[PDB]
């Protein structure tokens, strides 16, 4: 235990140089070799690949003790390579590629012969040879092959220069030849300017060919080993044992494909160091080792705060651009962010605290430059723009210079920019009152506020006595008063004159009017009448007139909208079929596009994903026959589900497609950007379970007739694991 | 100690006395699914003395709400959350 702090704690805080610190836990680690070798070599292959953030100062202690003990460096080279072919078969190919990175440098600091990474890539770039196998297994082994270059790039080059050329000629020849189809759906934004957003290979690769047309000199990685130039030497090197990729299996998973997040380059920073470009390899290590120290340090936002910010380099580079621009790239990635999206906005504010007079201009310019950059940036990466902008500013009292963005007040309301002012104040309301959101934008911007979130009731003080089941509604009123039983509600219900579609509505117009003075009251007054709900919506009609009368009632409140049909998923009053069609009902034709409807649409799904695992951790534990018939019935639920949603978006996207060709006009409208995003949203948001309903997908809905607009949004989901 | 470590429900402070049902909704909401809330009352008049119970459904949605929502603004006011045992009838007041 002693050991493990000693090794994972090396390069920390000290008064003591890096350099002072690692030879003397070199002399150390050797003197308890004789009775802790094994274990000794469990921690640093343990560091290995879970602090490659860390690289560079574990690969000089390796080399270190390497210099003192020849047979073991030769036991870790050994028990490096058996890591990674385990790390391989249990599919984690995000740690594999941090020990091909750590064998790689480990040829720098003369641990490991530069003709065995050599050929340890090419049998990696072999693999793009194999056939019938996933484009994304082929794309992981030139990934890993790749990434590492910018570490052993020129020590390869110096030594194998001919073999190493025969190797890209292989490596540029595949990738001229892979299909781009999952490009579109994971771009944060479609445009090219100012910053075209590059499929991860092809940016790497120019990244690598610009560091090969430099000489294979690069300016940012700190090299520890260098200062140790004297005590390691080619004399201590080790030759590799074979390596053979592990065959494509039925249980191989590899990592999905990406894109690479771009928004800022050094002419946004004119005061600072030179900020390095998107194609050189000092870039794509800067923010690949800013992004794992969050990945060490995310539960922790005042360490991971410390960490970013003490980040060292070779060379001065502008951090809080960097810290910033890496940030954003995890929030706004798709198909989902590295961690909980609410993480990043403190972490945020964390990095302003700390660094106060500088992080909080850079933030501010980069939030102007998203707003900006709005007209083409994907649907779901609005969605975490807008929920991220208005906490944000519920942090700083909501100040913020809105004339900046005075643009949008003439563009049509269901544009990028003014939908996106709509909806941030609409979050912001929500975390305080009506009149005070409405005071903290300019006069020109008051007609982009929220409405007052008022209840609306049918049969009040304004309607006319003329109304159906007026009279019946006046007894409902004073019913409920009086505080009666379901059975008393059940007997007033009778004189309400036709599932009859009008008791629903003056039973639920009467019931909530009266509950409309908080979440509480609301949620009580679904429990004490339970009874009447289940049975007036026994039906799946009588379910979606609930949902029908619940909106036309509360249709200024959508918060209140989505904590009740939470509810009515929980008690049963409705189920999530229901809701979905709900969703696309003409309705809510008017607010289709709103944000609150997909957070709606998604926690409804996020209710039945989790019903499902719940009984499927119930029959793993239990393992009886019960419960195996419980799983694909919720299972048989969960798929229908995702049947209809799926069906009703191709129904609405034809719809709109039929439309536009009748009238001549075109198929590019703000609605539609809205409608065909939301639908890759569910292939992003939920791509692991919709993977098990391909074959049907293929078959009964996403067929090869239907429009091109609509299959490509399919094709693109296909392509994630192609 | 070895009840708080198994909890879902925190205890929130510092909460303004102008501070809502509906925003600690919206805020808490934003680490996972809140079961329940229940506003802290004064005695006599039934008016909000600055503090909350927020229940989640899962153990893992109330520590990232102990991670990222501890410590951070509503209605201005730095909100500090800690865990509790769990509510009971009474401890509103």
């Amino acid at each position: 235990d002693h050991l493990e702090s000693l090794i994972c704690k090396v390069g920390e805080k000290s008064a003591c140089s890096l350099e002072s610190n690692l030879e003397g836990l070199a002399g150390v680690l050797e003197a308890d070799l004789p009775n802790y070798k094994s274990k000794i070599l469990r921690l640093l292959c343990t560091v290995a690949r879970l602090l490659p953030e860390k690289l560079t100062i574990y690969t000089t202690l390796v080399g270190l003790l390497n210099a003192r003990n020849y047979n073991f460096g030769g036991e870790f080279v050994e028990a490096m390579i058996r890591q990674l072919k385990e790390s391989l078969k249990a599919n984690n190919y995000n740690e594999a590629v941090y020990l091909v990175r750590f064998l790689s440098d480990l040829v720098n600091c003369h641990v490991i012969a530069a003709p065995s990474m050599v050929a340890m890539f090419e049998n990696f770039v072999s693999v793009t040879q194999e056939e019938d196998v996933p484009q994304v297994r082929r794309d992981w082994y030139v990934y890993a092959f790749l990434s590492s270059l910018p570490w052993v790039g020129k020590e390869l080059y110096e030594k194998k220069d001919a073999e190493m050329d025969r190797i890209f000629a292989n490596t540029e020849s595949y990738l001229k030849r892979r299909q781009k189809t999952h490009v579109p759906m994971l771009q944060v934004w479609t445009a090219d300017k100012p910053h075209p957003q590059e499929e991860y290979l092809d940016c790497l690769w120019a990244q690598i060919q610009k560091l090969k047309k430099d000489r294979w000199q690069e300016r940012h990685i700190l090299r520890p080993y260098l200062a140790f130039d004297s005590i390691l030497c080619e004399a201590l090197q080790h030759n590799l044992p074979p390596f053979t990729p592990p065959p494509h299996t039925e249980d191989s998973v590899y990592p999905m494909p990406r894109v690479i997040f771009r928004m800022f380059d050094y002419t946004d920073d004119p005061e600072g160091p030179v900020m390095p470009g998107s194609h050189s390899v000092e870039r794509f290590v800067i923010e690949e080792n800013l992004h794992c120290i969050i990945k060490s340090h995310w539960k922790e936002r005042k360490t991971c705060a410390a960490q970013l910010v003490s980040y060292p380099g070779k060379n001065k580079i502008p951090l809080n651009y960097h810290i910033v621009e890496v940030i954003f790239a995890e929030l706004f990635q798709l198909p989902a962010p590295p961690h909980i999206d609410v993480m990043y906005t403190t972490l945020l504010i964390e990095l302003c605290k700390l660094q106060p007079g500088s992080l909080p201009q850079v933030l501010a310019q980069a939030t102007e430059m998203l707003y900006m950059r709005l007209d083409t940036m994907n649907t779901t990466c609005v969605d975490r723009f807008i929920n991220w902008f208005s906490h944000h500013l519920s942090n700083f009292q909501f100040r913020w210079s809105w004339e900046d963005w005075s643009d949008c007040l003439s563009q049509d309301p269901e544009s990028p920019k003014p939908k996106f002012v709509r909806e941030v104040l609409e979050k912001c309301m929500r975390l305080s009152y009506h009149q005070r959101i409405l005071d903290i934008v300019p006069p020109t911007f008051s007609a982009l506020c929220p409405s007052n979130p008022t209840c609306i009731y049918k049969y009040g003080d304004e309607s006319s006595n003329s109304l159906p089941g007026h009279s019946v509604a006046l007894c409902l009123a004073v019913a409920f008063k009086s505080k009666a039983t379901n059975d008393e509600i059940f007997s007033i219900l009778k004189d309400v004159p036709n599932f009859n579609p009008l008791k629903i509505e003056v039973f639920v117009q009467t019931l909530l009017h009266l509950a409309a003075k908080s979440f509480s009251h609301s949620f009580s007054a679904l429990a004490k009448f339970h009874e009447v709900f289940k049975t007036l919506a026994e039906s799946d009609e009588g379910k979606l007139h609930v949902l029908r009368v619940m909106f036309e009632v509360w249709r200024n409140h959508p918060q209140m909208i989505a904590v009740l049909v939470d509810k009515m998923i929980r008690t049963q009053i409705v189920d999530c079929a229901a809701v979905a069609n709900w969703i696309f009902s003409s309705e809510l034709s008017r607010d289709f596009t709103r944000l609150f409807v997909w957070e709606i649409l998604h926690s409804t799904i996020r209710k039945m994903n989790k019903h499902v695992l719940k009984i499927q951790k119930e029959l793993e534990e239990a393992k009886i026959e019960r419960l195996q018939e419980k799983v694909e019935s919720a299972q048989s639920e969960q798929k229908n589900l995702f049947l209809v949603i799926f069906q009703r978006f191709i129904m609405i996207l034809t719809e709109h497609l039929v439309r536009c060709e009748t009238d001549g006009t075109s198929v590019l409208t703000p609605w539609y950007k809205n409608c065909i995003e939301r639908l890759q949203q569910i292939f992003l948001q939920h791509h692991q379970i919709i993977q098990q309903y391909m074959v049907t997908l293929e078959n009964l809905l996403f067929t090869a007739e239907l429009d091109p607009h609509i299959l490509a949004v399919f094709q693109q989901f296909c392509a994630l694991q192609a | 100690e070895k009840l708080l470590k198994k909890s879902c429900t925190l205890y929130v402070g510092n909460l303004s006395f102008y501070t809502t049902e509906e925003q600690i909704y919206e805020l808490f909401s934003k680490s996972g699914d809140i079961k329940k809330i229940i506003m802290g009352l004064d005695k006599m008049k039934k008016t909000a003395c600055g503090f909350c119970f927020v229940e989640y459904y899962s153990r893992a949605d109330a520590e990232n709400a102990m991670r990222y929502i501890n410590g951070t603004r509503l209605d201005d006011r730095i909100i500090r959350t800690d865990w509790d045992a769990g509510f009971k009838e009474g401890r509103q007041y």
